[PDB]
DNA sequence: TTAGGGGGGGGGA
DNA sequence: CCCCCCGGCCCCCCCGGC
DNA sequence: CCCCCCCCCCTTTTTTCGGGGGGGCCGGGGGG
């Protein structure tokens, strides 16, 4: 902890003020407007990984009490110990109790709240009532289905989006201002398609790619440096596979797959979802080619996701795009 | 209740049954006249069936209801017996019975018991019911059967949705606890095995046998890993090999020789016996393990008394070896 | 700014029996027994934010004016409520000698409890029966199986049902005429759609869309409350085309962010209430949806997988 | 006294009598045993891996691994259970068969495992080479039932402390065993003996034990009968000859096991009735095999293998019947209760031959 | 009595050559540069971030973590900057809630002079949680906030052999470090210098052969390499080694007995497939290396239609999906012959 | 529509 | 010096979907 | 009185992690 450059990208570049967070301008205009004008509600942020949303909860904390906020904000999270014993004793003391520092409300985050028991749950429901008056409570959650529904009545619910293209090309700018890099248009195209909306897998894969170049100042990242340090497959590799099995026959077809995924050590479940993206663009005659090629790719992903040997899953993969494209023709 | 096992054969046991409608209608007419409201004599069964024969609570009915509601009569007796209606969970037996009624999966029968209704007659006891509906499922005639479908292969299909739910109850209870699994187990274990053989019970509904056979599988466990312990440092082999190989064979010098020699033959039994450290106990656990044509019960008896006594103060009269010696 | 303005579900919670909109034979009823007296033990059942535990209070202060302080005991999940408080604390209430009004008796408040141990409730049973005579209990809960049938018999029962959409209208326009708040038609439904007969969901979004926006209309309430995730679902079930289903489980719910586990389970829980389609389909669907969901719990929740669960149910119909 | 099949059994490498070209691979492993790798011996069932492992040891360390003694090991689990493990140790070696503890064998992985590889040998075992011994060799037998969590433990506990431990895994089948644990093995096959070899070893024990055969055929029978196994054909060998006063004809019949009989009989009463009574019935038969430890999955096998000799089937029948083994047979691995999986298999083969 | 103890270098000469051959240093490890140099510019960075190491068996992650471990930190400084965690520990909510979580909130062990001026000495230490495939999902859960909250002191690295088994955020917060199987392109060096250190001789293609065997595993190469060697130096005969040795050793049914068994699928009688099976099985041959070869005869056989391959491919990924759930194998084999004859 | 079998108790030729 | 009180490990039994 | 009919009520018990509750010793502290 000697300093903030020895951590890692994903923790340096934590957004700090609530005009850091990117890609969720709905909610963050909302929670600035009820912030403003003292209307804040019992909040649930609603959202998949690495979308903003402890950032978020963090930022409106420090900016309602400023830079003390961690000692007027009961923060507890699924690593700190949240049975019903410390909602019978801890959260209501802090709830019932006055600051000590300020004379304002007082904050409950309850990070990860989808790993709390039904019972805590449940004995927080007329926590969140009575004390109503001066406490207010947050609560972040991944998946919905884990919180009861009586938790859900008594909040007003943000759900936090997938990332958009923009809000990441913008951070990636940041970056690549505060590290002095240089980064590809090809380069920023493909680390935006495999980050699939989550700035933590950018930030990581930034973070590998300066480590990658030989000389960070003078040498710019390109499409290839992304593809290698990632070890993922090309779009062209996953064309000629395509071509390969869709027009060629099986020797052809078996040993393209064979020296694509040799050259580079690609992995066969890379190929596989990199095909199904391809595919679902496709305009099929007939629903019977979807549902085949839908149901065998899922089998051979679930096999492979259990280890089992490689060629025969490859050469599986094979036939069953044949013989689901066989459809096509009547 | 297992919790009551204790008091089997201690008690004089006294069982008090729900009361007629009879019995309680001089007691209910005499409360409503005293509480000055009108009551029509024939809602009175409608009234006690409503409470499942609890007198008390058909009193707390008639105070609540008689605080607005003067008059109980037919033009309101089934709001009344809707509203105040207990719902008490179903025992393993009711809930096997109900499962595997036909009535309740045919189109009028599932609109009216529907699914979701279904599912939680599971839930009553998720503990026993897929085993009493596993236990029950091939002793119905069925009214549910497709047309050109057999019994056989309903009960087939019933089988594989049942191994199924077997397989999701093996992943609830492991170390994941995966307990969200719950409610399709209800389904892959009672709702659809019962759906294609509900119809009409052909017999009596049986509690489930698997519990005490497997009980029986434990304790015959036990002995075979005690045997084959005991017989460890003589064979090369493991427990499953010493039932299905050694077994047999030592019938033939253990039991077999009683049968031919008489009791000239405990001399060689005892020899053979210490040769591989075995006790009487160990013979006697030895001799209950085969099965089929190879059943010694009879055998056993059959022997002469003298023999057995002979056998029991020869083996009681010697010093035998030690294989483990626990310290 | 460090001031919070009171939420209107506590600054209009009903305070009289009189403003309790739903459920008028049981409000009424109430109100009957708070004139009378003789208050009996009861329990209290039904969906979450319906208004059992305002019924429940505004009984006892109907019933016990000033005294109120002394002659109420109330208890919920937040405070222990174990075998010894029941044996204890409980014990002592209820022998505690207090002069009340000729015709009332205290009153022991158990809210939620279905979330209490079966031994309490054992407990309870001789309690309520020795002490009738001065104290009285009320017990509020949503599941009322959970309740030991022994403890049931001594209660009365009081099961409410969803508030229907004219009451949860008629409460938001006192509201809104309480708050000068401007508001559209079709606001209004919105809000009212959205809240799903819960009164509470529907004030506090009523609130939330005039804090936020200003304006109650249909476009400002669904930025606030997003739409249902289980209607969706249901739509992405009862497609036609298997494109169609593909389509709706992509735009609307994937690409939204909704977890792959959440839409499983809710296709699971909609599909076993889909009574439009014939119990032995919902069945098939639902042995299908089970596969994936078991799938999904292993580690596995990609689209594909999803993609692969909607045309096996659609090879199901064909 | 001691059975043939005992009383008998090779103590040493240069006793073996079959397989040849496995001896010499066991004798070029002994030749420098410092470095020697974990084994992970597989073969079929009764060919003698255990006969083998044990004359290694003796060839590594000496005749004084058949000096053997049995103890007992206590165990507490997380819910306070205790349970008892039986542990047959010798000077040099130590066996164990953790799948007595069924789930909980992962903490004999865990605890006894790790205590045994935590302590370096500091007894003066003075080698072929002039210089002690430095490690220990552990036996686990029946290694293809050990769960998969116990398997995981093993992982590390062979690579760190390889150099106080060396490990001999006998198996049946390498199917069970995950991926990580057979890549950490040196994987030796032993083939089961030929028919050839069975009967000098059966004509052997004859000669030692002055029994009369009325021909040589007899051992041809015998043999073919074991189908590989060893172990049956000298209990066997025994059995028959206690049956005709230690004198063998030409007519002497095979003894078949009690339970073989029990499954040709539910095999036949399959075959011939296809019903749900049938089916009700034939649950009473499994529910009885089962309840004396003969366990499901040879119940499985010798079923499919018994339906499939029967001559009035076609081959649609037996293709179904097979195949309807297969899945079962991995419904049987993925479960737990397996009269449910069994009675199933029993009604799809019912449906298919009727 | 007692024994002498041995000197380390004594000891590790008399180990069997996996772990004989360990890499020392990152320089060492043989395919997995993409990942290895990313790591090696850490140590002048040193910005080390959370690691998710993926791949396969035997390719090398534990060795690559515990040689970072070693350049990072030195071998005395090492101990007391490395908490170590397997599959053969605890590793329950309770344990990460306490024990993981009281070792991450510890500051940094200080370092001495000669520690300082001979390494690095990154300014925090590293959890090193191997297989944590085998952790539950509350478990993993748990470490979540442990993971960020206190990341200026500490660094997680998790290794696992199956990626599906980490829950998402987990994933998220971890950088991915995939290591490529080792095949004879990329692996025949190491083999080779092994071989060489041990004056193992053997004839051209050999090495090639153990590594196509081995199938991604350097480890099986290694052990099988080593068994040859012991083979050979047995023998004493001073020839070198071939590839008919090589397969005998490693189980591969001979081309022979894969012909009959291949005409006897083409004849269809499904009493003989039967009866060969059967005396097959008494062999000990697994199934899983005749599936394997199975499907190398028929996918690359001109011989065959479009539709007959199309089939045996999903018929050999059924077979194989079957077997890895540690079911019969005679059962399993009979069963795909039959299919395989039918088609 | 009532699974089969045993125990309770009011009515009655 | 010894008795009473009352907080703190250990232990054992019961749920677990909605 | 035995006989008849109807109705109600009984057949019977195994287990992988984590959390919560309830009872029992134990030992530290205060006090006389
Ligand atoms: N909207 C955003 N704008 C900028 N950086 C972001 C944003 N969302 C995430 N990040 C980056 O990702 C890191 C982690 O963000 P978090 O908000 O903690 O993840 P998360 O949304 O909480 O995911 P979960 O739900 O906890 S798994 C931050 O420190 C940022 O570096
Ligand atoms: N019938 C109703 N009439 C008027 N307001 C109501 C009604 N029901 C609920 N509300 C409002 O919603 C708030 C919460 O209702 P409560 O009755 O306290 O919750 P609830 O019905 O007990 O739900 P549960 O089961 O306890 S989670 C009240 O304070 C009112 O503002
Ligand atoms: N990349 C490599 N370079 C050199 N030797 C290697 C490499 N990978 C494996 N080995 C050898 O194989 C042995 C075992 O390697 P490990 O890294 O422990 O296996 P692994 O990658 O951890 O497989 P898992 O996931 O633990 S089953 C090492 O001691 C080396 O002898
Ligand atoms: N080389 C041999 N010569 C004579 N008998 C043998 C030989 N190998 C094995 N046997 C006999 O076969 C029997 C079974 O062998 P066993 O050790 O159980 O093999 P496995 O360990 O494969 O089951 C033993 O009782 C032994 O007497
Ligand atoms: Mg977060
Ligand atoms: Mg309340
Ligand atoms: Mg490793």
């Amino acid at each position: 902890k000697r300093s903030k450059e020895n951590l890692p990208w994903v923790e340096k570049y934590r957004p700090e003020t609530l005009d850091e967070v990117y890609g969720q301008n709905e909610v963050i205009t909302t929670v600035r407007k009820f912030v403003d004008e003292g209307k804040l509600p019992h909040l649930l942020f609603y959202g998949p990984p690495g979308t903003g949303k402890t950032s978020t909860i963090v930022a409106l904390a420090r900016e309602i009490y400023g830079k003390n906020y961690s000692n007027m904000v009961l923060e507890l999270n699924a690593s700190d110990d949240r049975g019903i014993d410390v909602v019978r004793n801890q959260i209501k003391d802090f709830a019932s109790t006055r600051q000590i520092f300020s004379k304002g409300f007082k904050l409950i985050i309850l990070d990860e709240a989808d790993a709390m028991t039904n019972a805590a749950q449940n004995a927080l429901r007329r926590v969140i009532e009575r004390y109503t008056k001066n406490t207010r409570f947050c609560v972040l959650a991944n998946y919905a289905h884990k919180l009861t529904p009586a938790l859900l009545s008594r909040c007003t619910r943000f759900r936090f989006q997938p990332l958009p293209q923009e809000a990441i090309e913008r951070r990636i700018a940041n970056v690549l201002v505060h590290e002095k890099l240089k980064l590809s248009p090809n380069a920023e195209k493909a680390l935006i398609e495999l980050s699939n909306g989550d700035m933590r897998r950018v930030l990581n894969v930034l973070q590998s790619c300066k480590a990658t170049l030989d000389n960070p100042d003078e040498d710019e990242i390109s499409d290839d440096v992304i593809y290698e340090c990632c070890g993922a497959p090309r779009p062209s590799d996953l064309k000629a596979v395509l071509k390969s099995i869709l027009e060629d026959d099986w020797g052809t077809a078996h040993y393209t797959l064979n020296k694509v995924r040799s050259a580079k050590g690609l992995a066969l479940i890379d190929l596989i979802e990199g095909i199904v993206k391809i595919l679902e663009d496709y305009e099929l005659q007939n629903e019977e080619t979807r549902v085949h090629l839908l149901t065998k790719l899922a089998d051979i992903e679930y096999s492979i996701s259990k280890g089992g040997n490689d060629q025969i899953q490859g050469s599986a993969v094979i036939g069953a795009i044949k013989a689901s494209f066989e459809n096509e023709t009547v | 209740l297992p919790k009551m096992r204790p008091f089997d054969r201690v008690c004089l046991d006294i069982q008090f049954r729900r009361p007629d409608a009879n019995s309680i209608k001089s007691r209910l007419m005499t409360i409503a006249i005293r509480e000055k409201f009108k009551l029509d004599p024939n809602v009175i069964d409608r009234l006690i069936q409503t409470t499942r024969g609890d007198i008390r609570q058909v009193i707390n009915l008639l105070s609540t209801i008689s605080t607005t509601t003067k008059t109980i009569n037919h033009e309101n007796i089934n709001e009344i017996s809707k509203a105040w209606e207990k719902n008490i969970a179903l025992k393993p037996f009711d809930i096997a019975h109900k499962m595997l009624d036909g009535q309740i999966y045919s189109d009028i029968g599932s609109r009216n018991f529907t699914l979701n209704d279904k599912i939680a007659l599971y839930f009553d006891d998720f503990d026993f019911t897929p085993l009493m509906i596993q236990e029950n499922y091939l002793s119905t005639r069925p009214s549910v059967l497709k047309p050109g479908q057999s019994h056989l292969e309903a009960v087939a299909e019933a089988a594989n949705c049942i191994s199924l739910g077997d397989i999701v109850e093996k992943k609830i209870r492991s170390s994941e606890q995966l307990w969200s699994l719950l409610p399709l187990h209800a389904v892959l274990s009672s709702v659809y095995p019962a759906s294609k053989v509900a119809g009409h019970m052909a017999g009596r509904i049986n509690f489930t046998a698997w519990l005490g056979q497997n009980s029986k599988s434990a304790k015959y466990y036990r002995l075979l890993q005690e045997i084959h312990y005991h017989t460890r440092l003589g064979t090369s082999t493991d427990k499953i090999g010493l039932r299905l190989d050694y077994l047999p064979t030592f019938r033939k010098r253990l039991l077999d020789p009683f049968l031919k020699q008489g009791a000239d033959a405990i001399s060689s039994v005892i020899e053979v016996m210490d040769d591989y450290y075995l006790t009487k106990e160990d013979w006697d656990s030895i001799m209950e393990f085969f099965v089929g044509p190879d059943v010694t019960t009879a055998i056993i008896k059959k022997i002469p008394a003298t023999v057995k006594s002979g056998f029991t103060r020869k083996y009681n009269s010697m010093t035998h070896p030690v294989a483990i010696y626990r310290t | 700014t460090l001031s919070l303005q009171l939420p209107w579900v506590e600054k209009y919670r009903p305070q009289v029996l009189s403003d309790i909109v739903g459920n008028k034979e049981t409000i009424d009823r109430l109100q009957q027994i708070a004139k009378d007296g003789n208050m009996p033990h009861m329990i209290i059942s039904g969906m979450p934010g319906i208004g059992k535990t305002t019924s429940v209070h505004c009984l006892a202060h109907e019933l016990l004016g000033r005294s109120y302080a002394d002659g109420v005991l109330e208890l919920n999940a937040s405070d222990d409520r174990g075998i010894d408080v029941v044996r204890n604390q409980i014990k002592h209430f209820a022998q505690k000698k207090l002069h009340l009004p000729p015709g009332k008796h205290k009153i022991v408040i158990l809210d939620e409890a279905d979330s209490m141990t079966a031994g309490a409730q054992q407990a309870l049973r001789r309690t309520m029966e020795l002490y009738s005579n001065s104290t009285r209990f009320a017990f509020a809960c949503n599941q009322s199986n959970k309740i030991i049938e022994p403890l049931q018999s001594r209660c009365a029962i009081l099961r409410y049902s969803k508030l229907s959409d004219e009451d949860v209208l008629k409460r938001l326009l006192q509201i809104i005429k309480l708050e000068d708040v401007k508001y559209t038609n079709d606001g209004l439904e919105a809000i009212i759609f959205t809240a799903e007969g819960d009164m509470r969901q529907a004030i506090n979004n009523l609130q939330s869309t005039v804090a936020g926006h200003g304006l109650v209309n249909a476009d400002n309430v669904f930025k606030i409350v997003d739409s249902p995730h289980p209607l969706i679902v249901k739509k992405m079930l009862l497609a036609s085309n298997l494109e169609d289903s593909i389509q709706i489980l992509r735009t609307d719910l994937w690409k939204k962010g909704y977890s792959s586990i959440d839409i499983v389970t809710t296709s699971f829980r909609v599909t076993k209430n889909l009574a439009q389609v014939k119990e032995s389909v919902r069945l098939e669907m639902i042995k299908e949806i089970g596969l994936t969901h078991m799938r999904i719990l292993e580690g596995v929740g990609t689209y594909l997988q999803l993609a692969s669960m909607l045309a096996k149910i659609h090879k199901l119909n064909n | 006294m001691s059975l043939w099949v005992d009383k008998y059994r090779p103590k040493s490498l240069n006793a073996l009598s079959h397989n040849e070209e496995l001896t010499n691979f066991l004798k070029s492993l002994s030749d420098q045993p410092r470095d020697l790798p974990h084994l992970l011996l597989y073969g079929p069932n009764g060919t003698g891996k255990k006969t083998r492992c044990m004359a290694l040891l003796e060839s590594i360390f000496g005749p004084g691994v058949y000096r053997l003694k049995i103890d007992v090991r206590q165990f507490v689990t997380a819910s306070n259970r205790k349970l008892e493990l039986n542990v047959v140790s010798s000077p040099y070696h130590l066996e164990i068969t953790p799948s007595d503890m069924g789930n909980n064998d992962r903490i004999v992985i865990q605890e006894l495992l790790k205590e045994v590889a935590q302590m370096e040998q500091v007894d003066f075992q003075d080698s072929k080479d002039g210089l002690a011994h430095r490690y220990k060799c552990v036996i686990i037998n029946e290694a293809n039932s050990l769960t998969k969590d116990a398997q995981a433990a093993l992982r590390r506990t062979m690579e760190k402390y390889s150099k106080n431990i060396r490990l001999i895994m006998v198996c049946d089948s390498m199917s069970p065993i995950i991926a990580p644990i057979k890549s950490r093995c040196l994987l030796i096959r032993c083939p089961a003996p030929s028919d050839s070899e069975i009967s000098t070893i059966l004509s052997d024990v004859v000669t030692n034990e002055r029994i009369q055969l009325e021909t040589k055929d007899i051992l041809k029978r015998i043999a073919q009968a074991s189908n590989g196994n060893l172990r049956v054909s000298l209990l066997m060998l025994e059995s028959m000859a206690l049956n005709n006063e230690l004198a063998l004809k030409s007519s002497s019949p095979i003894i078949k096991p009690d339970w073989i009989i029990v499954i040709h009989k539910l095999t036949r009463k399959i075959v011939k009735e296809r019903s749900v009574n049938s089916l009700i019935e034939c649950r009473a038969v499994l529910y009885d095999l089962l309840a004396h430890c003969i366990p499901a999955n040879i119940i499985l096998k010798e079923l499919t293998f018994s339906l499939l000799d029967v001559e009035t089937l076609n081959t649609t029948n037996k293709s179904s019947i097979i195949e309807y083994s297969s899945v079962f047979d991995e419904r049987l691995s993925l479960g737990n209760k397996a009269i449910f999986h069994l009675e199933g298999f029993i009604a799809k083969v019912m449906c298919c031959l009727d | 009595r007692k024994i002498s103890k041995l000197a380390a270098e004594q000891s590790l000469a008399q180990q069997p050559w996996v772990e004989k051959y360990r890499p020392k240093n990152l320089d060492e490890v043989t395919a997995q540069d993409h990942a290895v140099t990313v790591l090696k510019k850490t140590l002048k960075s040193a910005n080390l971030p959370h690691m998710l190491f993926y791949g396969p068996p035997g390719t090398g992650k534990t060795s690559t973590i515990l040689a970072l471990t070693k350049e990072l930190y030195g071998p005395d400084l090492m101990k007391s900057r490395i908490l170590e965690l397997n599959a053969s520990d605890e590793r329950g909510i309770s344990i990460v809630r306490e024990k993981v979580k009281n070792f991450a909130r510890l500051t940094v062990s200080k370092p001495s002079k000669h520690d300082l001026e001979n390494y690095p000495c990154p300014p925090y230490k590293i959890i090193i949680l191997d297989e944590a495939d085998s952790m539950t999902a509350d478990a993993q859960s748990a470490l979540r906030r442990t993971m960020e909250t206190y990341s200026g002191v500490t660094r997680f690295c998790l290794i696992c052999n199956y990626v599906t088994r980490i829950i998402d955020p987990l994933a998220s917060r971890c950088s991915k470090f995939r290591f490529k199987a080792l095949d004879a392109s990329n692996a025949i060096d190491r083999l080779r210098f092994i071989s060489e250190q041990e004056n193992v001789k053997c004839d051209d293609g050999v090495l090639e052969r153990i590594l196509d065997i081995s199938a991604g595993d350097l480890r099986r190469g290694i052990t099988l390499l080593q068994s040859a060697s012991k083979g050979a130096q047995y023998l004493g005969d001073g020839k070198n080694i071939t590839s008919t040795q090589v397969e005998e050793l490693a189980g591969v049914v001979p081309h022979d007995i894969l012909i009959e068994i291949v005409e006897k699928v083409k004849s269809g009688d499904f009493d003989e497939i039967k009866k060969y099976v059967n005396t097959f099985m008494k062999s000990g041959w697994s199934a899983a290396s005749v599936v394997n070869q199975l499907h190398e005869y028929y996918i690359t056989n001109d011989n065959f239609d479009t539709n007959f391959k199309n089939q045996i491919s999903w018929l050999l990924f059924t077979t194989d999906s079957r077997l890895n759930n540690g079911t019969n194998e005679h059962i399993q084999l009979l069963n795909l012959l039959v299919k395989i004859s039918q088609l």
